[PDB]
RNA sequence: ACCGAUAGUGAACCAGUACCGUGAGGGAAAGGUGAAAAGCACCCCGGAAGGGGAGUGAAAUAGAACCUGAAACCGUGUGCUUACAAGUAGUCAGAGCCCGUUAAUGGGUGAUGGCGUGCCUUUUGUAGAAUGAACCGGCGAGUUACGAUUUGAUGCAAGGUUAAGCAGUAAAUGUGGAGCCGUAGCGAAAGCGAGUCUGAAUAGGGCGUUUAGUAUUUGGUCGUAGACCCGAAACCAGGUGAU
RNA sequence: GAGGGUAGCGGAGAAAUUCCAAUCGAACCUGGAGAUAGCUGGUUCUCUCCGAAAUAGCUUUAGGGCUAGCCUCAAGUGAUGA
RNA sequence: UAACUUGGGAGUCAGAACAUGGGUGAUAAGGUCCGUGUUCGAAAGGGAAACAGCCCAGACCACCAGCUAAGGUCCCAAAAU
RNA sequence: GACAAUGGUAGGAGAGCGUUCUAAGGGCGUUGAAGCAUGAUCGUAAGGACAUGUGGAGCGCUUAGAAGUGAGAAUGCCGGUG
């Protein structure tokens, strides 16, 4: 603004006795390198709403998920080591989409290292769960656990 | 879905801008008017009044005190009350427990405002002429 | 974000200066004297649109009265006998008929002389 | 759109004579002024001329009403300062009666550039002969 | 969901530099060949600068004053028109003379006729001889934070809602019930309570008994911060000057 | 002529409000600082509907303000308006 | 065919001419101060030569159609020598 | 289909155009993007396309989100030219 632009502490030239426009500052708003007014400041964007209000949404894209027949319930993955061309394999073997998203109920290791170099899969866990995830992806594929425990978890 | 979106009916609506030519309607003075002390910028007159008439929160003279010492009670009243099974026993512990009072001033008051229908015993700091009557006139005890 | 200028005054600029082709000097060439001359042209259209109907009107007049009077006769007892009959052609149509067809408009003089 | 417009590759002219012997001044200017334009044809064009020529002989004894011999006054002005001049409408008959029905009937039509024009096709002369005879002129008759 | 060379630091480049002042001190302008210098051997006009060929290169109207190259302004050549005429320069009507479109009751020019005293601001009232603008281009003015109130939407409902903190990817949301609003008013207060105050006296009178709120958020307005932008004559504090 | 001294709430003045770096009824520079301005000037895109006032009272008030009168939008009563 | 009530947002507090009822001035002022109507302000179009306030009359847009108001009909200039 | 309304300053209310960036989806481009120039084109307005030249590497569309979001005037600031 007007005061952090360096310089412009004096008046430029006397208020009268010439022809010109009076000025003040040489860091004026309508001088050529002076101070900005009613600009960009730093601020916060984030809001909130009630707790009551967080879980309706949830739950709303989790039936709308399901709706579309975008659910697929397996067993548990077995995975000893990470390996990206059998997590593929497995994919295309269930006729998943291009966007999937797979839960699971606690942190595994030997999913999450494989999987995660195919552009478009994300995993995430059972109180990971979030509404740009679930919404963003194109099929949902959990596992009993998982889906057990979101079942018991919400309401 | 993230291509289709939509807010609900009528829960959003776009802000006013000034001083964006004649069209608009608020174009050159940008509903200000013309040439006063409300015209610019800084505003005018503080919100009570400044200058002029004396102002009537002047006019009007002051009254009364505070008393440092004041008590006040939770107050509940018969109908209140009703949610209790019958035969019950009432304590201020269990009416804030059950979600009758909410906050504890200064002790529990029963005022007499409905209907009991019931043979229940409450316990509390202080009782009217009606809730007392009324409580003692179906069964009932009560202690202070 | 900040927001610049650029192809947005240039282009409507533009298309107030393409308005103004023909006219004298610098009325065609800057920006800010073709403005106010073309705002005046619209204001002329708009009065010049109604007063043509009566310059038009005035000339077929003046032309129905020089046929009448080489029949012994002037416009406004022309208009009369015509009105007492119920020919109900306009003056559009009885100036075009003076010019082309000469006889024809003597059918027309007759009958408002009958009815005088 | 209908209407009948006349041009310069249509226009058909005539010639005229009109005797000033006793008539009263302005109620014949009048009438002359109406022919010049062309207001007694049917096919009459505003932007264009459509009139006729116009003869008038026997300038001299043209007559006036009441007390304009002597009262009738012509003044003009030569730009120049304190120079302004005069002369009687009475005065002007016996010395030049071409002027005085030349400017009359000039007054009585527009001042445009085809106003100038149209007032050039006025012949005024004194006497009763003329040296128009190349032309067919015809005797006109004041309604 | 910050800037992109008038922006972003005063400074993208030899910038606290050119420059200005005795001194303290004030302070700029200036980016862009090409993928690769392959940066025009050689011939012609000239003293030279400059140019015309020939070559390099995809391209030289990319030749170092080098990407793109607008407007003001200055020139050359051409279709229609102008030396008797009184013009805020246009608009409506209209012959004649030349062209041929995003193909449609087409384009350029204009012999003549009718009508017609610029724009903004400020005013009871301005063509005004009241103000401002030489022209073109870029830049240049109701914003944000925290509170209050009112309106729309959404969730729950005699209940509604968490703050700090902790865990988590600087997230979403778990957990956290200190605290806040409402469910009951009246009175200066003690106090009483669907009723209370005044009063000797519901006698009369005043304010209450509607007894549905509460949390987030779009829009309007207000308050505290410079608070729509530019503009003083001055006051105070610490320093620099008797060339 | 050369070398020195007196500094702004001050210095110098054969006295004129005269001089103290082309400036003096109180020098210049940098800060408080975006001082304050009931005063001039300015305030950037387009359509649709409605459409004023230049009055009263009070005012350290008179070219300023506050309440009432006149305009607009939403909800309610509904015949109470001419 | 309006009026009253409760809420959100304003602008206005320099007015002028004409007719009429009065004060003041000199039965002066395009003077000044009040009461009562109109127009301008914030209103284009026709008439009064030109001429915010006088007479007629309230422009959504297009047409080379018709009837009227004020005011007019010898020529400029539309319509009775 | 029948009727009715639509001059307007201060000011109130409503519906829209265009500009830069983000998200999701779907596309164009050396067989030539943006920008610039011309044209006798389209819509009620703000404005949107198409064709041909120049240009040599990026850019539109749909639905949402957020603003350093629109310039003719301040004896306005900077550059160029009368």
């Amino acid at each position: 603004n007007r005061s952090a632009v360096s310089g412009g502490g004096r008046k430029p030239w006397k208020q009268k006795g010439t022809g010109r426009a009076r000025q003040g500052t040489i860091r004026a708003p309508q001088w050529r390198g002076g101070g900005i007014v009613f600009g960009p400041t730093p601020r916060s964007y984030a809001y909130k709403m009630p707790k009551k209000m967080r879980r309706l949404a949830l739950r709303s894209a989790l039936s709308f998920k399901v709706q579309e027949n975008g659910l697929t319930v397996v067993d548990a993955f077995n995975f000893e080591a990470p390996k990206t061309k059998e997590f593929k394999n497995v994919l295309s073997t269930l006729e998943q989409p291009k966007k999937v998203l797979v839960v699971t109920e606690n942190e595994d290791v030997n999913v999450e290292l494989s999987a995660r170099n195919i552009p478009g899969v994300q995993v995430t866990t059972a109180q990971g769960l979030n509404v740009l995830d679930i919404t963003n992806a194109d099929s949902l594929v959990i596992t009993e656990a998982a889906a057990k425990k979101v079942e018991e978890v919400l309401g | 879905k993230l291509h289709e979106l939509k807010p609900a009916e009528g829960s959003r609506k776009e802000r006013n801008r000034v001083g964006r030519g004649v069209a608009t309607g608020n174009g050159k003075t940008s509903g200000r008017g013309h040439k006063g002390q409300k015209a610019r910028s800084g505003g005018g007159v503080r919100p009570g009044f400044e200058g002029g008439q004396l102002p009537l929160f002047r006019r009007l003279p002051k009254r009364g005190f505070t008393n440092i010492n004041r008590k006040e009670y939770a107050i509940v009243n018969l109908d209140q009350l009703n949610k209790f099974e019958d035969g019950t026993e009432v304590t201020p512990a269990l009416l804030v427990e059950s979600g009758v009072v909410k906050n504890e001033k200064s002790g529990i008051k029963i005022l007499g405002n409905g209907s009991l229908d019931k043979k229940l015993t409450v316990k509390a700091h202080k009782f009217s002429a009606s809730a007392a009557e009324a409580i003692d006139a179906k069964g009932g005890a009560h202690e202070v | 974000p900040r927001v610049k200028g650029g192809t947005v005054t240039r282009a409507r600029r533009k298309k107030t200066i393409k308005l103004a082709k023909g006219y004298f000097g610098s009325k065609h060439t800057l920006y800010k004297v073709a403005k106010q001359q073309v705002m005046k042209s619209g204001q002329y259209a708009f009065r010049d649109r109604r007063q043509r109907k009566r310059d038009f009107r005035k000339l077929w007049i003046t032309r129905i009265n020089a046929a009448a009077r080489q029949h012994e006769m002037s416009y406004s007892r022309l208009m009369n006998g015509l009105k007492k009959a119920g020919i109900d052609i306009n003056r559009k149509m009885l100036s075009e008929i003076a010019i082309s067809d000469e006889k024809a408009f003597a059918q027309l003089v007759t009958k408002a002389k009958d009815a005088l | 759109r209908q209407t009948f417009m006349a041009n310069e590759s249509n226009i058909e002219r005539k010639w005229y004579v009109i005797d000033a012997e006793g008539q009263t001044l302005g109620r014949l200017s009048s009438e002359v002024a109406s022919i010049l334009r062309g207001k007694n044809k049917v096919t009459y064009t505003p932007h264009v001329d459509t009139g006729d020529y116009v003869i008038v002989i026997n300038a001299s004894k043209i007559e006036f009403t009441g007390n304009k011999e002597t009262d009738k006054v012509y003044y003009r002005h030569s730009n120049h300062p304190g120079g302004i001049k005069s002369i009687t409408a009475g005065e002007l008959r016996r010395t030049n009666p071409e002027r005085l029905i030349e400017n009359s009937i000039k007054g009585m039509l527009p001042s445009t550039r085809l106003g100038e024009k149209q007032g050039k096709k006025l012949f005024v002369y004194g006497g009763a002969e003329h040296p128009h005879a190349a032309q067919q002129p015809e005797n006109y008759e004041l309604r």
